[PDB]
């Protein structure tokens, strides 16, 4: 019954900040990391972050260190993702996920996945 | 840091046939190799972790095996559910490295 | 106010002479069992009674180099082992007789290797493994059942093992609680060496407070639940004695124990062997 029920699709302007959202049912936050991955075709995915809600201690991939931020709210049971500077190139679909076990390292449940589009339409 | 390369980025099988995919890495990673499923639809799903392990709730035909840097994904026979990308990422040095993905699909064309 | 756990509840245990009196402040130490079981799984003939455990016992030192470089990656506070455990200093000033069979200086880590100062070329220049576990033998809790962490009839190391299953446990000291350095040790462990059928619980902490010819197959059960609790009453403030550690008004926190489950083949039970042992037994 673990569920990872990420936000809708979002558009927007370059240069903005988006900040998708990730609310956990079945566990709490507390108790895992909460990471974010990035699929853009023709690249396929990669590792943007995580983040401990316990601690509130976040890592990044050094590719994303000046561009995505990751919080986490516990009371609410959400992670967030902070996108800036926005560009084309930020056009892809975001995975919120986590993993259970600390040698591994493994991401056993996922999010269903968040279209992000920077157009200027 | 660490690249992992999948060699064909499409497979063609049929139902019932023995599909095997494979992935190489740039360097040493120690058996930690996990292979991930996903839909058509977007929905990933965690196949195998450390090479051989089965994550539960995850049919028996699948199988893992390899050592050193080059590993491998077996489905012993091919399901009409199991038409999907299959991705392998190393969880053995710090930035997790994903490898292009692999599609299955049936025989036609 | 005491240390807070999540996920493992807490449980107390005072041996005799809500929140009991005496659990008030932090432990003096946290202890961490790795409990091994061991088997040369393919048996044959030819094979003499010492091969039934000098395999088995090898493997400690290549466990014991595992546990201590062990590395959190992936980390969020505590990486190493090193940054968690108890440290010690000296023993007693009496009492030195036990230099280079007990750690004197850093973490505190006890294994059966410690019988060779957890030195391979030392045990494998060792014709004797019973004579050299015995040597100290006379009380007090014995340097054997300290090194060995169980009881001793349950180590399987003698010359009359007739299940051939070997039984032994490192234990580890630790000045603080980390849930993700522990659970990713226990995890590590158990990759790299997976038990068949192990059930041994693992949710709660015990608290305890000291006043004044076929193939043979490793089993996990019931009578492997717990195994600290049938060591001797005097074990815990006897090891903490031999540095200057007192547990008179104060209280560990006994946590549950990892399993480990070795199988080794007869190329290793047959490439071990002291050729000076093969004439005598
Ligand atoms: C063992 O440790 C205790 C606690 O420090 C020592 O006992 C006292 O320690 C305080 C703290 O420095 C000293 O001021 C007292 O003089 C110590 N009293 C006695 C009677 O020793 C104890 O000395 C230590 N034992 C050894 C062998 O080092």
């Amino acid at each position: 019954e673990v569920q990872l029920q990420q936000s809708g699709a979002e558009l927007v302007r370059p240069g903005a900040s988006v900040k998708l959202s990730c609310t956990a049912s079945g566990f709490k936050i507390k108790d895992d990391y909460i990471h974010w991955v990035k699929q853009r075709p023709e690249q396929g995915l990669e590792w943007i972050g995580r983040i401990d809600p316990a601690n509130g201690h976040t890592r990044y991939a050094p590719k994303f260190q000046d561009k995505a931020t990751i919080t986490a709210d516990t009371s609410s049971n959400t992670a967030y993702l902070q996108l800036s500077s926005l560009t084309s190139e930020d056009t892809a679909v975001y995975y919120c996920t986590r993993y259970n076990d600390y040698d591994a390292f493994y991401f056993d449940y996922w999010g269903q996945g968040t279209t992000l589009t920077v157009s200027s339409a | 840091d660490i690249q992992m390369t999948q060699t064909t980025s499409s497979l063609s099988a049929s139902l019932g046939d023995r599909v095997t995919i494979s992935c190489r890495a740039s360097q040493d990673i120690r058996n930690y190799l996990n292979w991930y499923q996903q839909k058509p639809d977007g929905t990933v799903k965690l196949l195998i972790y450390y090479t051989s392990r089965l994550h539960s709730g995850v049919p028996s035909r699948f199988s893992g095996s390899g050592s050193g840097t080059d590993y491998s994904l077996t489905i012993s026979n091919l399901e009409q559910e199991d038409i999907a990308t299959y991705f392998c990422q190393q969880t053995n040095t710090l930035p997790w490295t994903f490898g292009g993905g692999t599609k299955v699909e049936i025989k036609r064309t | 106010g005491p240390v807070e756990f999540s996920t493992p509840v807490k449980d107390y245990f005072p041996p005799s002479p809500e929140r009991p009196d005496w659990y008030v402040g932090a432990p003096v130490a946290y202890i961490q069992q790795i409990f091994v079981k061991a088997t040369v799984s393919p048996w044959q003939k030819n094979f003499l009674a010492v091969d039934v455990f000098r395999s088995p016992l090898s493997r400690v030192f290549q466990l014991v180099e595992e546990i201590r470089n062990h590395a959190l990656r992936d980390s969020s506070g505590v990486k190493s082992l090193e940054e968690v455990c108890l440290q010690v200093t000296d023993l007693l000033p009496g009492l030195k007789k036990l230099r280079n069979l007990l750690p004197e200086h850093g973490c505190l880590l006890l294994s059966p290797g410690n019988f060779w100062q957890n030195d391979r070329e030392r045990f494998n220049a060792d014709p004797d493994i019973i004579k050299t576990i015995h040597q100290h033998e006379p009380t007090s809790a014995t340097l054997k059942d300290l090194l060995f962490g169980l009881p001793g009839k349950y180590s399987g190391v003698n010359l009359y093992n007739r299940k051939r299953v070997v039984s032994y446990t490192v234990t580890l000291g630790l000045q603080r609680y980390d849930s993700r350095f522990l659970s990713s040790l226990r995890s590590r462990l158990k990759l790299l060496h997976p038990s068949p059928n192990c059930t041994l619980r693992e949710d709660s902490i015990v608290h305890v407070h000291f006043k004044e010819g076929t193939e043979a197959e490793v089993t996990w059960g019931a009578e492997d639940e717990e195994i600290w609790r049938k060591l001797s009453f005097r074990h815990w403030p006897s090891l903490f004695s031999y540095y200057n550690i007192t547990l008179a008004k104060r209280y560990i926190s006994i946590l549950p124990a990892i399993p480990v489950t070795l199988y080794l083949n007869p190329q290793e039970a047959l490439e071990v062997r002291h050729p000076q042992e093969a004439n005598r037994y």
